[PDB]
This record gives structure tokens, C-alpha cells and sequence, in this order.
């Protein structure tokens, strides 16, 4: 696809960062390293559900003014394509796949067969959690649904599993035309004290570790590779200076269209035609 | 695979011993079997009719590199001179490495021949070769 | 048959893991379409299939 | 947007496993294959008529970090001395990490060789390279 | 303005198909090829005579960043173990891509080897070398 | 775990800064090269429990006044990431361990053992200082306590010893994910006296030295590198100039969480199902 | 913070000790080892049905600045002439900086070869290697 | 072995053997190839070396040979 | 090793002496003995009853690079022509290099062929066989 | 094979063959170059190997050789 490494970071990075702010033991164990008062000040702020100051994030070039005392200012950076396929052919296709999806589902009864119902048509199932299938299981996808022989399986027939497989778009043919892109982004944690500047670069090193597990950069947006800037003055004539110290993160990701091919041939034809010369 | 696992016998699983003893050095050891096989022939048919057996022969060959003491010649397993007259027929075994089981004994050898090489810059060699009465899987 | 190992020995297995681990079991020691693994909790049912005879 | 129709593996997408352990800061991991594929010629034309398979071979090496603790020596599946003689054969696993499903076996490893090289300006690395009997997917 | 007068192929030119399937992220592909030729000598003078063709070969080896699927492997072309036994021989095809035109046909292609090389700051590669039985190409 | 090398260079700076301060003949033999006069105005200035002027140290951007006669500004600087390992597993533990510690301790008997008692839980020992025990003394370690069987050992009812060990926080599995990053910290010791600069520049040299063989960066921190820049004015318009020369402490270390796994399995079971087509 | 859950050698932390000294300005050690496995082949199949040992073999290699003093020539380990031939067989360990507990042992070793390169722009360095009887390590 | 299986001798008792049939045959059918009829040992050999696998070799006479099993 | 150490000889370890002077540029030395070994066979059995020694032979033969003084002409330990009329037996120790014991003695030996080489780009060699009487772990 | 095809023996059917030409041509003209004529079998052999094509081997005596066919 076409994809906005810039978007992807804002969209992952919110979540996960109020989630870890509500939850007093992770930044405990983050921040395991720092001076006892900086740790102690920083939780008491920001941490917990009781937190009365709040951390942001948003693109830079905001008209409005933003919370300096934190706020995760994202910014887009360069990048440059760095491997081609030959015919920049990236892949093909015999039908039309959509986004990788997971999702939780629980198996149910229906006319001696177990069926997991999915909330989108399968294109393709990857895996069923922690099960494996025998042949004898006459394992069938149809639709939005994957089904499953009774018989031998009625201990499981409220079995609860996590289903991954990938959306259809369409029944055609293909060729996925494109070439991979080495891309920046840059991260900087905006303060006025220099002390919560440097919390906030730890909290986010942890969130890009727990973030390259995610699917999102597993199948896209692969090789995440980070590199750090010094401590500075972002704003040195206020009443007051605004620290930060930046982040740079480096992803190789694949552009692409479907570019979608009408022609079809099913029959081939036969014929003797006599040469008299 | 582990030593203890090997289908094949390779030279470290298998030891050569003479009265009770390990042959050190031993670099190789060569056995060799015949026993006269002879076809018949006669007239009427191009095509041997059978095969028989007639005079068993077999010699053991040992090639070792020689050591400053306990040489053949040392432990009295080989010949120089006169001396030949007085030494009798020994048993030369090989024995696994691991259970010390007898793999093959070759019964009442007595020697051919003895060889001994010189070089500059070389480690000293010495061969032996034994004619032998009979050879069994189990000790005499 | 049985072959059965317990006690923390591992990390991270999943049901692909065990499948293929059996049939390294097997290979060197039934064909791989035969048998059927699900993981639950701390529970891996493993199944095989087996053909009786019958009368024609 | 996480798209299957393309994607590569990476160095962060693979986990290597041996006995059901992943193997820590492993560096890389190399496997090469030969079938030994000869060629058949005959008087009368300089084509090859035919192409026969005829020897099976390949290795698998791998490159570490040497940890202060859990080395393949203190795992037990490097042998620094004649204990090579007493380890048995093990199977190491390539998996994928999102799905903890195996990409491919390598099926009775045995070494042929491992290094170890002391250096003062670097970590210290391990490498070790075994043969195999043979390798396999399975899906 | 484009001009068939003068032009050149180039990465982005040339698909590379196999059983009519574009081969998705080829890297390169290398095609070599040799005639066994020999210079024939007499008493008399030391300049050639003449020169003789003797024995034909020729290789096709094509690199590769391993997908999650559709790999040489799971396509079947590769293999890993003992089924490289019933494998028959494919049709490399080179093509152009704006006219669909076959540029060159290797025919008879045989696996000599296979490699995937595992590392960590890089995308995973295949490569693979066939012997050919012939090439042609056809207008 | 993440880490902080600003935090952990002041920490470790400023005892060993005292400890050598307090302390004439380390001085004396740390400026051996330089002028006699230099030397001995140095030592007489700064050194020996009754120095009238005193070193400190701290971050920068402070918003106070600091002692400009000698004092130490650390000031974090640029870093990358360098190397990674497959899977980004850089280990993987059977028991969620600590930091690593070495603790004095003297043996008891008890109950015909002896027994060292250490602060906390031990996850790990690493060594017991000059003693290593056969299979006979049936060493076993249990909760806080190490124990040592009696019979043979009578002599050393009171032996003192250090444990080297590891905490353990919890009994869980995981794997530790993460990578390496090599990371610069600049130290300057400013002064507006150019002969002080020179000294603290020697007395920085050799501590650092002398850091090398601490454990916290012989685990962590690992291949310290020193670059060394110009003597200059870093202020040129109070009514003196303030000179320093700073100096670069580049080191290696990992970057890592503990992915904790829940997922256990401690039963296989069998089962045969008939196929009767 | 420092934390054994992972951790790696590097030049700092690892001595060099040979008959109890530590070599000072020791720059690399590099230590290589084969055991000849050979694969076992026969009529009916080209897969290999067994790896067997053979031959263990290894060696040590160090380089070193050329001291002033207490050279490898100096403290006797290393040999210019004839009285190599006098010189018995030395165990070199290699040690832990912090706990001088010892990583891996050496045992057996004797020279192979000795260089010293005298260069305009350089230190003077040392290199020399040692075939060794078989290494260990205890914990 | 060709020892442990009872198809060679080592000393008298090879006037106890008697003749035997060896086979060449299609690995994927089984169909013989070639069968070598009555053969009789004619000398047997070992070779033992440091760092090697051990070899045996056996040299036998035979009758005749066909197409076909017996 | 030190080579007060080594288990087995080697050719620094030893040396070649003849009339108790050393015999310089030596390149190689080989001793072969044979008994004349003779199995004994009857009627009844296919199988050698016993062995028996017949005729003791031995042949030493030495090859050096041909040196400009004190070749075995020049020393007079071989002959051209006439002169082998005139030698008389020798005898020819391996001696251990460190201590000079002898190792082995050949007694009575005499030439039974001499041989020269001379080449473009090479050293000249010589090569030396005497058939012996008897051999000793000692010194007659 | 040449037991395959008749035109060698394994056993007493070598006294049921009779003389054969051999001829060598030209691989363009299809041109005897020359002809062996009244050939006869002296040997025939074979071996097998672990990791090689298997190898037949021929020998014939023969009458007389010729610059063109019979």
C-alpha cells in the first residue's frame, strides 16, 4: 500500500502511552534506574489514574499552544527507496487481500460441525490459535467462517481461540507493483523541566521496544532502528527554556499499488489448417 | 552421532592389544584372508560346476610409529637376528575401546618380516607383518 | 505409546512447535497429516488417527 | 497497515530455537545445500542429455555474542574437548516470532568446528558450524 | 520522447516468470554459459590450427528476498531435503515487460543449491543455481 | 533494563571525586607529571581534609550560580543503536533476576551447618570470594541464606567472606528483548583558572581509569571510549574568562524489557480416535 | 544498574594468564577447533545416515605490542632457535576480570610459528600460534 | 558383519558355509536387476586406521549370473 | 614436547655412525628383514599346521646428498671398480642422538649396490645398499 | 542395456549369441566410417558405486575392420 509512517507512530504511540500512565507499576519498573526524587516525582505527577498533570501528543505546526511542562511532538523526515524488484514486481496475487487481522472468537456448535465466526471475510486464515489441524479434521473456510468437525472435538465445542488471517477485497488477479522506502520520523519530548524530559525519553524508548512485536510493524514498517540526539534548549527567550532531547526513527517499509489484470484465458483452441503450396 | 550411537566402528572405537597389553602408536593394521577357492571343470559344459576350498592362508600386518621404549624389538614381539628361533607363536587381538569385548583374535602369528624406516624430518616408522594359523570373534 | 516431558524444561512452545517436535520424535524413531495437537491452558491434547479394519 | 500479499523475513521477525530454548543474540544464521547435481554426456552430442542427483549435503553455522553465562559450551551443544564424543545429535528450529510457527528444520546437527575470538576493542563472538542430516518445512 | 533506435534493458524493464507466475522480489539473476573450446596444436608451428567445440554448459542463478509466502520452497521449485528426488526439471522464462515478449528461455533447469542467509540488520535472502540443459530465444 | 549514563556517572563520580580528594598522597601521586608549583597550590588548595575550596559536580542548566573555581558539568549527549540480535531476544531467564551485588558477609553455624546470611533473596549466586566447594560440602542456597556443611569445616566457623550474587524479583518465565546502544556523555571540568582545568582534567583521567574495573560497568556500560578536546574559553566577557577542556565518555550498553510469559505447559496427553472412513 | 540476566565478554573483561602472570598489551586471541566429522554415504540413498568424528585438531593464536621487557622471547615462551626444542608444553588460561574465575582453558599448547613485524609508523607486534592437546572450561 | 551375519569366514568353519545368491535390485520396485547365483567366497579382508572408518571387502566366485531370480 | 620428552623417535633424536664418526647429510635409512617364513601343510586339513622359520635375509640401504669430501668413495665406505675386492665388512649404528647409545647395530655389512645422480637445478645424491649378516639391539 | 539388448552374455546364452558388426559414422552424413566386423565378447563388466552413474564395460574380439560396411 501507500502507507504514513507519521500517522502509524501517532495512532500506536497514544494508546500505548496512556496505557502504561495509568498503571503505576511499569513506570516503577522503568524508571528503576533514575534518582530516587526524580522517579518519586515523576509518578506522582503523571501516573496513576488520580494524575492530575497529563501527557500529549500531536504533529508539529499546531496553531493553538500546546502543554509544554509534556507533550511528544512528532515530526516527518526524510527517506529514500533503497531495494527494487526486478519488473518491480513485489508479489501477485489470485485475489484481492486486504489488512492482517487478529481476533478473538469462540467456536460454537452448528449441525454437528465446531465454526468460528469472524467479523470480515476470510482472505486468507494464517493461523488458529493453538490448534493444529489433522486432515481427518476436514478443516473448511467459507465466507466469513472457518468450520470444523464435531465428531472428535465435542470437549471443545465452546473452545475459545484468537484467529489471524487477512481480509478480501475482491476475486481478481494481479500484480502488486512497487519498491521499498527507508524512512524518518523524529520524536522529541518537549519540557520546561529538563527532569521530566528525561523521563519522557526513557518512556518512550520502552514504547518503541514494546511497539516492534506489534503486527502492524511486524508485516510493514520493518527494522525499526532508533538514534538519539543531545539534551537542548528547544526555546531559549521565554520566561522560562523548553528542553528536549530528540529521537530519530528509521523504518524500511514497501510502496505499492494493485495494479489489477482484466485478462483472462480459460480455454486454448485446436485447429489443422492443410498447406497444397 | 555420539561414540556410544555409531553404527560403524571407526579407529578410536576400537583398540589393539597383544598379551594383555595396548599397542601404542598403532597408526594401522591390515588382515588378510584366503582359502585356494578352485573351480571344477570338465568336459561337456564351458561353466564350472562347483567351487571348492583348498589351502587356508592369511597374514596380519601391523604399522606403528616407533617408540624409544617399548618397541616390538623392546617388548619381544619381534626379531633381529638368531633370536627368531627362540620367540613362539603369540594371539593378536582387537578389542572395542568401550567394553574391552573382543572383536576379532587372530590366533598363532608368527612374523614374515620386519621393516624399519629413517627420514630427516619425519617421525620414525616401523612394520611388521605375522602369518597366522586361524582367526575367530572370540579369544582362544 | 508415550513420550511426555513436564517441568519448566521450556520457553515459549505453541502447538506448531509440538507437532513438529513429535514428528521429529517419529522421523527419527505415522505420517504428519495424521495427528491433530490442541493447546489449552496448560494442556496439549495431542490425537492421532488409526484405521480399523473392516469386513468387505 | 500490515498487508500478507508481500512480506519479507527480517532480522527481528525470526526467532532461532534449540531443545525449546530461543537462542539469545545470535548474530546470524547460514544454511547452504548441495545436491551434488551431475551432468550426463555421451558421444555423438556436446549437450548434456541429462542432469542426476547424486549426494546430499549441507551445513548450518551461526554466529553469537558469547554471553557470560549460557554459551553453547555451557548449554552443553558446542564441546570444547573429546566430550564431543558424547553429545547426541539435536534439532534447531527456525520459527516465525509473530505466529511461534516453524519455517524450517535443520534435523541432526553435528559439529564440525567452533571459535571463539578474544579482541579488546569488541564483544567476544562465538561461531560454530554443524552438518545436518536434512532439512524440512512443514505448513 | 522514447526512441527504439537506441535502448538498453534494465531492472525494471525484464519480469522474470516460472511456470507463469512472475517471480515476486528478484534480486538479480546471472546466466552463464560455456563451450568448451579448444585450441588444436601441431608439430610444425606453435600458432592454433583451429578451434573445436567440445562440451556445452551452463548455469541460471537468481537471488532472492525470501517472502513469508511463495518462497522457492513453498512454491516447490527449491527443496530442502530428499523430495529434490522428485522435482522434474522447469522453464525459466526472461521477459519483457512492456510488449510480454520472451527475451530468453532457459530450459531444463535442475537445482545445484540452495541458501537462506538469516541476519539480523537485513531482510532474509534466498539464492539458488540451476543447471540448464539448453537456452534459446525466439522473434 | 533501561539506563540512564548521565544519572549513573554522576553517582559513581562524585564518592570517588571525595574519596581521592580527602586523600594527599593519591594526589600527590596523580600530578607527579606536572609543574612542582602547580602540584603543590593544587594540593594545597583543594585536597586534604582541611581544603578550604571545594570541587562539585552536577548536570547542566542549573538555574543557580555555580562554584566557576572547580566544578565538573556532565551533560548527556548524542547515541544509536549498534547492534541486535535475532528475534531481538537479548536472553532469555526461568526466574526473573535483579541487579547484581556484592555484599560482606561473615559464616555462622548453625545446626552443623555453616551458613552466610545475605540482605535479600538470592536468584543467582555467582561466587562466594575464596571458597570453592566440593560435592561433598553439599552447597545448597535457600531464600536470603547460603549453607555450607560443618563437619569438615570447623576452622572456619567465623570466616568472612563477599558473596557476589543477583536478586530475584518473582518466579516467572520470559524473554528479554531489546538491543544495544552506544551512547556519548560529555564531562568538562570548568575553571577560570587554567592550572586547575589541567588538574582536573588529570584527576578526571584517572578516575575514569579507575571506574573501568567497577561491576556496574563491567555488566552494564561496557567498552568505555575517551576523546579528549581543546583547552578554551567556554565564557570571554565577565570580568574573567571561564576555561575548561571537555572530554567525550562514549559507552556500549543494552536497552531491554522483560517480556514476561504467562503461557505454560505441563502435561502432554494422548489420545487415539478410529478412522472408519 | 547491572544485570547478569544478559551479558557479554568484551576486551575489558576478560585476562590473559599464562604460569600465573597476566600478559600485558595482549591485542587479540583467537582460538579454533575441528573434530573431522565426516559424513557416512552408501548404495540405496544420497542422504547421508550418520556423522562420525574423527580428528580433533586446534589451535591458539595471539597477537601482542612488542614489549621492552618480558617479550614471549623474554619470559620464554616463545622460541628464536634451536632451544624450542626445550621448552615443555604450557597452559594458557583465560580469565574473568571481575570474579578471576577462569572462562577457558588451554591445555597443552606448543608453538607453531613466531612473527614480529619492525614498522616506521607502528608499535612493534608480537604474534605468535600454538597447537594445544584439548581445552576445557570448570564452573 | 558379513562375520556376524554368517556370510563370510574367518577360519575352518568356511568348509561349513555353503553357496548363496546376491541380488542387484531397483530400489523403487524391488525387481531384481541382476542376480549373481551360487557364489563362494574367495578371500576376505579388514582394514583398520587411525582416524577412519573401518572398512571390509569380500571377493566371491560365482556360477553364473541371469536376469532373474532363481 | 622437549625433545628430552618425545615418546617416539624422530630424525633429530638420532644418528647415523660408521666406524664411529657420524655419517653427515644422511636423508633416509631402511632396514628390511625377512625369515623365509613357511607354512606347512598335509592331507586331512586345508589349514597351515605350523610356521617355520628357513632363511634369515637383510638388506640396509642408506641415500645422501653426495657431499665435495668424505663421499662413501672418498671415505672409502664404497667402490667404484676393482676395489670392492678389497673392502671388507662394516658395521653401521642408529644411534640416539642425546645420549650416544646405539640403538640398533647392522653387523657385517657389504655393498650390493651404488648409485649417483646428478641433475641441472638440484643436489647430487647418492644412494647406498649393503646387505648385512645379522642385527642387535647393541654393539658388537 | 547390452543384456538388454542382446548383445551380450551373463551366462550359457553366450553360446547362443553369434557375430556382430559394429560400425562407427559420421554423426552428419550417417557415413560408415568404420566397421568392425564378426565381433565376439570376451569380457563383460560392471560396477556400482555410492554417488556415481553405474558403469558397463565391453570387450570384443573381432575378424577383420573395414573402411565401409559389409
Amino acid at each position: 500500500a501507500i502507507t504514513s509512517v507519521d500517522s502509524y507512530l501517532l495512532s500506536e504511540i497514544k494508546p500505548r502511552l496512556n496505557t502504561v500512565l495509568e498503571n503505576c507499576y511499569i513506570i516503577d519498573e522503568v524508571l528503576k534506574d533514575f534518582d530516587y526524587q526524580t522517579r518519586e516525582s515523576f509518578k506522582e505527577a503523571f501516573c496513576g489514574k488520580n494524575a492530575q498533570h497529563e501527557v500529549t501528543v500531536g504533529f508539529n505546526f499546531p496553531k493553538f499552544k500546546n502543554n509544554y511542562e509534556a507533550h511528544y511532538l512528532i515530526q516527518l523526515g526524510q527517506g529514500q527507496e533503497t531495494k527494487n524488484s526486478l519488473g518491480s514486481i513485489q508479489s501477485s496475487y489470485f485475489e484481492a487481500t486486504g489488512d492482517t487481522l487478529v481476533e478473538s472468537s469462540t467456536a460454537i456448535r452448528e449441525d454437528d460441525k465446531l465454526v468460528f465466526t469472524v467479523s470480515k471475510p476470510i482472505g486468507e486464515l494464517i493461523k488458529v490459535e493453538d490448534i493444529e489441524f489433522a486432515k481427518y479434521d476436514n478443516l473448511q473456510v467459507e465466507g466469513n467462517k472457518v468450520s470444523f468437525k464435531y465428531q472428535t472435538n465435542e470437549d471443545y465445542e465452546n473452545y475459545n481461540a484468537n484467529i489471524i488471517f487477512t481480509e478480501k477485497k475482491n476475486d481478481s488477479k494481479g500484480l502488486v507493483k512497487g519498491f521499498t522506502v527507508e524512512e524518518q520520523v523524529t520524536v522529541v519530548g518537549l519540557s520546561f523541566n529538563v527532569d521530566v524530559a528525561r523521563c519522557l525519553d526513557a518512556v518512550l524508548k520502552m514504547i518503541l521496544i514494546s511497539m516492534r512485536d506489534s503486527i502492524e510493524e511486524q508485516q510493514t514498517f520493518q527494522l525499526q532502528n532508533l538514534s538519539f540526539g543531545d539534551i537542548a534548549p528547544i526555546i531559549e527567550d521565554g520566561d522560562s527554556m523548553i528542553f528536549g532531547r530528540p529521537t530519530i526513527i528509521k523504518y524500511t517499509s514497501s510502496l505499492d499499488l494493485d495494479y489489477t489484470i482484466t485478462q483472462d484465458i480459460n480455454k486454448l483452441t485446436f485447429k489443422e489448417r492443410k498447406d497444397w503450396k | 552421532a555420539s561414540e556410544a550411537k555409531q553404527t560403524v566402528h571407526t579407529g578410536n572405537t576400537v583398540l589393539l592389544m597383544i598379551k594383555g597389553k595396548p599397542v601404542g602408536r598403532a597408526q594401522s593394521a591390515s588382515g588378510q584372508r584366503e582359502y585356494g577357492t578352485t573351480g571344477v571343470y570338465e568336459i561337456g559344459s564351458i561353466m564350472p560346476q562347483e567351487h571348492v576350498y583348498l589351502r587356508y592362508e592369511g597374514t596380519i600386518t601391523v604399522e606403528r610409529l616407533r617408540m624409544k621404549k617399548e618397541n616390538f624389538a623392546d617388548l619381544g614381539y619381534a626379531s633381529l637376528g638368531e633370536e627368531i628361533l627362540k620367540k613362539d607363536i603369540i594371539d593378536i587381538l582387537v578389542v572395542d575401546n568401550l567394553t574391552k569385548q573382543v572383536i576379532i583374535s587372530y590366533h598363532g602369528c608368527s612374523a614374515n618380516n620386519y621393516n624399519e624406516t629413517w627420514q630427516t624430518n619425519e617421525i620414525v616408522t616401523e612394520e611388521i607383518e605375522f602369518s597366522y594359523l586361524t582367526a575367530s570373534d572370540k579369544a582362544r | 505409546l508415550e513420550d511426555q516431558f513436564i517441568g519448566t524444561r521450556t520457553i515459549n512452545t505453541s502447538a506448531s512447535i509440538i507437532k513438529d517436535f513429535i514428528q521429529s520424535y517419529l522421523g527419527r524413531k505415522f505420517p504428519a497429516e495424521d495427528v491433530q495437537v490442541i493447546v489449552e491452558g496448560n494442556e496439549a491434547r495431542i490425537s492421532m488417527t488409526v484405521y480399523p479394519i473392516r469386513s468387505f
